[PDB]
């Protein structure tokens, strides 16, 4: 039958910025999670609440695949119960997370001579995010009591900021492509199963 | 080698049409936002139009002077960029560049550049819009003499006279002689034709032995001339 | 308790640079911003630039846009400003300023200020002052003093009778002579009647060289 | 960038009077980003007013800011003794281009006092170094402007005088300044009459003190 | 459209002197999302395609010398060659890539140089041209500075007028001189009724106006 189109997610050309991260629903297919572990060399493949060796034996209502790009020293924030700019302001996993996160170094794809300034993250925000929330706002962040009126200045700062992804950067500061697999088990029929 | 090779220009009557094209090699073309930039003779650079890669939508953008008449397109299977010009005006007379400029700040290519560079331009194709007719040039020698001699060196040259339109190309001895060649900018005579001079200094010792032949090629009139330039007693 | 503490005074030679620090303690630094200001001796306030601690985004005055840098270390709650290619006209006092912030929001004005950092830019070298007397030479009220001449860098302090003589004591600001060294005078007014009975010794301290001098002043 | 101009340069007011300080902008600017600072000598600036009309935490009521567009005013209703200082306005709109004014000094007003002028001969100990320092002293006078001309014998001297003036006293609210003529030892021993000429508002006619040596 | 405008239009300094170019945009080209100015500088020499010099306002392209330094922010930018060299004689355009692509008017940078007098040469018509009814006499001036050069054709000492045209070269990249060719064109009939054909050159580096001439009975 139909194979789950993991090539479209993992092998995409353009990846979303972390603040405007990207969800892809997966349904009506059979996934070979064993092959996914050995499909390549991933620098990270932490599973949560499931063993990927025995994930091929379960069925789920639907599977959500979230993908984006972050720094190397921020991949550790893509885990339950984390803190930091990426976890608090960009992409937040729940404490009861039941899925695997996956990452690999993408200096070959997402860094540029003189600086790649197309990859952005959220710097300022009024509050931390709820799990799986996504804020793509762009309004000037009011830090004082004076209203900003859509104009940058003192105490009026633009909410987003860009990685200066350079090829000669250290691997901690290099771009990494994260892909998070969420598994949902509801009262409905299950359309995504192993072999 | 990464290279941009434009082609398909010359003389075209006003209100007419013409397709420029640019053949690229040496890089992954399909990932680059290519633009055309033009330059009227003696004037500055003027952006004509960009087309984005297929990954980023393929959306085109044109400048107002040409929006409504020009059409840019790709053939990624042949790594060629096109520019369709219709209802041509005399203010379109310019040399046209295909270029990768403006792209690397947005496109998907990474740091692995084949030569550490990302900004590339072709040599350029000139388009003359004119209701005038083509005319081949007359090639006349400028003979070396005691009147063109000082300190062991001797100037000689070629006269490329009464032609339309630009350009002509001039090489000496089939490209063997290159050192010391000056080609003067063409001047537009009032009759509407062009004229320029190509000179080269040589050691006068050789004048009795060496053969100097200037090869003039004028593409729009399909005229090719090879002229022996011999010494004359003055 | 809520403050900005800057570096110590600097003496610098032309062509070099200088990096002043500004460590904040007492408030939410990561949401604040630091601006940099200088002011020469007895002159107006000159704006240098400012940085946003959360982003590090900087903006310098057109006057310094080439030869100035402003940076921040969040882990030490410190802003730095670096001025390149120091000239004599850079001899000034440098200030950092920030608005108080809390866990909630920030103030809408630069209300916190540092102590101020003196930066002397000169080609001179450290030297101890040669103090000289001003001869006291009416029916009453006489004038005497001493002259602190040729020293570098600033400052020098002047006491009279080890802090006993305070009324009528005028210690003037220094001036910068052509030779590149400073020179300042000090004066007291004393009753002419007790010119011979009372003994007047003026005390001088120039800490940048450990030079300390007391000098008697007699008619 | 934008330019701010404060008016006037100096205010001469007594305690309890009313000071009006003006700050005029070269272009129209937003009231949200105009501030006023106070500064005593040796201290850092101190924020009185922000947002043109708001007082910073703990500023007495007698400080009041007003304005909009290009004309901004700071008013001190009844002048306290702890209020005589230098005042600056600052515009800080946009992320770039901020500026200060040239500043207005506010000083205590008092009845005119004339200077008592003292001239000083150089020390014998100093002549051994090769240079001579003649010193003129003006003591406890108001107002602050004055002129001290140096006359050697009867030759007016120019280009070899340096001046230095104090802050006005907190007791008698007067000023004091010193001018030090500088000459080489050789040029000093050639002339005999060294005179210091002082003009001041409180002086009916100019005052000359001098000595005979050299 | 976003509109680029440069000042000045032309620029001339001695070897090793400082050259500056200015660029003004209609809107700001500072992108808030990354605090980057989206503009570049290009250099172009005659007959060549332009070469990228600077991008992101200040980022040098590889191979560009250190004399080149981009600066500015928002809508006001400056390109500065710190010590102009003989091979920087070109036209320098500023380009924005913030919204599509727009180039400025360009700025021509030229080298001020020590005076050089020209070498005057002269060629008579070809028998091939005379076969067709016309006689073109060429005059050639070699390696002169400044550019201002007066070339008058005399024919048996009769000043000519309206029958000659000139062409100047690019300023040389090595010794910064100019060359020039002036073509006098007569009919074959009018050409044979006269004897002496002369090229008279007035130039600054010449004491008296120099003449290169030839006789038709000696050619
Ligand atoms: C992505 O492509 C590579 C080779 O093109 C392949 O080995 C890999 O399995 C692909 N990814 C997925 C998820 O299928």
């Amino acid at each position: 039958t139909n194979l789950c189109p993991f090539g479209e997610v993992f092998n995409a050309t353009r990846f979303a910025s972390v603040y405007a991260w990207n969800r892809k629903r997966i349904s009506n297919c059979v996934a070979d999670y064993s092959v996914l572990y050995n499909s390549a060399s991933f620098s990270t493949f932490k599973c949560y609440g499931v063993s990927p060796t025995k994930l091929n034996d379960l069925c789920f209502t639907n599977v959500y695949a979230d993908s984006f790009v972050i720094r190397g020293d921020e991949v550790r924030q893509i885990a339950p119960g984390q803190t930091g700019k990426i976890a608090d302001y960009n992409y937040k996993l729940p404490d009861d997370f039941t899925g695997c996160v996956i990452a690999w170094n993408s200096n070959n794809l997402d860094s540029k001579v003189g600086g790649n300034y197309n990859y952005l993250y959220r710097l300022f925000r009024k509050s931390n995010l709820k799990p799986f929330e996504r804020d793509i706002s762009t309004e000037i962040y009011q830090a004082g009591s004076t209203p900003c009126n859509g104009v940058e200045g003192f105490n009026c700062y633009f909410p987003l900021q860009s990685y200066g992804f350079q090829p000669t950067n250290g691997v901690g500061y290099q771009p990494y492509r994260v892909v998070v697999l969420s598994f949902e088990l509801l009262h409905a029929p299950a359309t995504v199963c192993g072999p | 080698e990464v290279q941009l090779v434009e082609s398909g220009g010359g003389l075209v009557k006003p209100g007419g049409s013409l397709r420029l094209s640019c053949a690229a090699s040496g890089f992954t073309f399909r990932d680059v936002w290519m633009s055309w930039v033009r330059q009227a003779p003696g004037k500055g650079l003027e952006w004509v139009g960009r087309i984005k890669s297929k990954i980023d939508g393929g959306t085109t953008d044109y400048a107002a002077p040409v929006k409504g008449r020009f059409t840019i397109s790709r053939d990624d299977s042949k790594n060629t960029l096109y520019l369709q010009m219709n209802s041509l005006k005399t203010e379109d007379t310019a040399v046209y560049y295909c270029t990768t400029a403006g792209s690397y700040y947005y496109d998907t290519v990474g740091p692995g550049l084949p030569e550490g560079k990302f900004d590339y331009w072709g040599q350029g194709t000139l388009v003359t819009v004119s209701s005038a007719s083509t005319k081949g040039p007359s090639v006349f020698p400028l003979a070396p003499s005691s009147k063109s001699t000082s300190g062991g060196t001797a100037a000689l040259g070629c006269l490329v006279k009464d032609y339309f339109p630009e350009p002509v190309t001039v090489s000496w001895n089939s490209g063997a002689l290159t050192s010391g060649v000056h080609t003067f900018p063409a001047v537009l005579q009032s009759s509407g034709l062009y004229s320029l001079s190509s000179v080269v200094t040589v050691p006068s010792s050789s004048l009795g032995t060496q053969t100097y032949i200037c090869n003039v090629n004028h593409k729009p009139s399909n005229t090719k001339v090879d002229k022996k330039v011999e010494p004359k007693s003055c | 308790e809520v403050q900005l503490v800057q570096s110590g005074p600097e003496v610098k030679k032309p062509g070099t640079s200088v990096k002043v620090s500004c460590k904040a303690s007492g408030f939410t630094f990561m949401s604040s911003a630091v601006q940099w200001v200088r002011q020469a001796r007895g002159q107006r306030l000159e704006w240098i630039g400012w940085i946003v601690i959360g982003s590090g985004n900087t903006n310098y005055a057109q006057k310094f846009q080439e030869r100035v840098t402003i940076t921040r270390d969040m882990s030490t709650s410190t802003a730095y400003m670096e001025l390149s290619s120091l000239r004599s006209e850079d001899t000034a006092v440098y200030y950092c300023a920030a608005p108080y912030c809390s866990s909630i929001s920030c103030n809408d004005g630069f209300d916190i200020w540092g102590q101020g950092t003196m930066v002397t830019v000169s080609s001179a070298s450290t030297k101890g002052p040669s103090v000289f007397p001003l001869a006291p030479s009416s029916g009453g009220t006489a004038a005497l003093g001493c002259l602190v001449k040729d020293y570098f860098p600033e400052p020098v302090t002047v006491s009279w009778n080890s802090g006993a003589l305070t009324s009528g004591v005028h210690t003037f600001p220094a001036v910068l002579q052509s030779s590149g060294l400073y020179s300042l005078s000090s004066v007291v007014t004393v009753p002419s009647s007790s010119l011979g009975t009372q003994t007047y010794i003026c005390n001088v301290n120039h800490k940048p060289s450990n030079t300390k001098v007391d000098k008697k002043v007699e008619p | 960038e934008i330019v701010l101009t404060q008016s006037p340069g100096t205010l001469s007011l007594s305690p309890g009077e009313r000071a009006t300080l003006s700050c005029r902008a070269s272009q129209s600017v937003s009231s949200s980003y105009l501030a006023w600072y106070q500064q005593k000598p040796g201290q850092a600036p101190r924020l009185l007013i922000y947002g043109a009309s708001s007082r910073a935490t703990g500023i007495p009521d007698r400080f009041s800011g007003s304005g909009s567009g290009t004309d901004f005013t700071l008013t001190i209703s009844r002048l306290e003794p702890e209020d005589f200082a230098v005042y600056y306005c600052q515009h800080y709109g946009s992320s770039r281009g901020w500026t200060f004014g040239q500043g207005t000094k506010v000083e205590i007003k008092r009845t005119v006092a004339a200077p008592s002028v003292f001239i000083f001969p150089p020390s014998d100990e100093q002549l051994k170094s090769g240079t001579a320092s003649v010193v003129c002293l003006l003591n406890n006078f108001y107002p602050r402007e004055a002129k001290v001309q140096w006359k050697v014998d009867n030759a007016l001297q120019s280009g070899n005088s340096q001046e230095s003036v104090t802050e006005q006293d907190s007791k008698d609210s007067t000023y004091s300044l010193s001018s030090t003529l500088t000459l080489s030892k050789a040029d000093y021993e050639k002339h005999k009459v060294y005179a210091c000429e002082v003009t001041h508002q409180g002086l009916s006619s100019p005052v000359t003190k001098s000595f005979n040596r050299g």
